[PDB]
């Protein structure tokens, strides 16, 4: 899971 | 906004969708081309090709669980492609790039199109 | 083999997808979740659940057009993850997360579940 | 296009  | 993105979301998706298509489940039409036939999800091949977003966006043509494929087109390169759609994966080799790219533009697939072009240029 | 890949084929596919959604483009089932109704396409929703997976599986429920969950399910939950399901985007909040976790759970979205445990155990 |  990253911040897109 | 706010979100977390899953990494491998759209890869693991493809891959199920290709799972699906391997074991015949729930594809809903068949793909003529010339003596061949392939099974396929009208999702899938609208997601992929101008081509299929045009047919299956037809009112008429919506509800038809056989299309047929120009006499021209070469029933490998439509396979090559139909693989490609499924996996992002494009067999692209000296023997068959004439015939995929030919297949890619009927199809209305503008990056299989670019590649083939490219390869070819590099050749000449 | 001797393939090429293209990066972004898989992402491009889903983007599209969500775009039929959007439209209600061969959407072929709706997911009743208490009084609120979602149209999907059955392809995509077993591509992202196992639950869906197991149902649309299913000789005589691959056939329904309408699928009613658990009465304990939270629509708001369900939205959230049905558009995970066409984004790779989870919009997960401290407000959310319990309904969102235990929809993900009834779901079997395995790797959602997962990053709302980890979420959790970090404000304890 | 890569080499995957
Ligand atoms: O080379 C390509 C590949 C491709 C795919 C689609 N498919 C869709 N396009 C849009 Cl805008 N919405 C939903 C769908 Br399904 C249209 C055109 C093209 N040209
Ligand atoms: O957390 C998850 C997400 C998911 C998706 C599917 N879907 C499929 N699985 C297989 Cl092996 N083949 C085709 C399909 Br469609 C099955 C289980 C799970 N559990
Ligand atoms: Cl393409
Ligand atoms: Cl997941």
């Amino acid at each position: 899971w990253v911040i897109p | 906004d706010s979100c977390i993105q899953f990494t491998r979301h759209a890869s693991d998706v493809l891959l199920n969708l290709n799972r699906l298509r391997s074991r015949d489940i729930l594809t809903d039409v068949v793909i003529v081309v010339s003596r061949e036939q392939f099974r396929a999800h009208k999702t899938v091949l609208m997601a992929c090709s101008g081509l299929f977003y045009s047919i299956f966006t037809d009112q008429l043509k919506c509800n038809l669980s056989v299309i047929n494929l120009d006499p021209e087109i070469n029933p490998e390169g439509f396979c090559i492609l139909l693989d490609f759609m499924y996996t992002s994966r494009l067999n692209l080799r000296e023997g068959n790039i004439m015939a995929v790219m030919a297949t890619a533009m009927y199809l209305q697939m503008e990056h299989v199109v670019d590649t083939c072009r490219k390869f070819i240029k590099a050749s000449e």
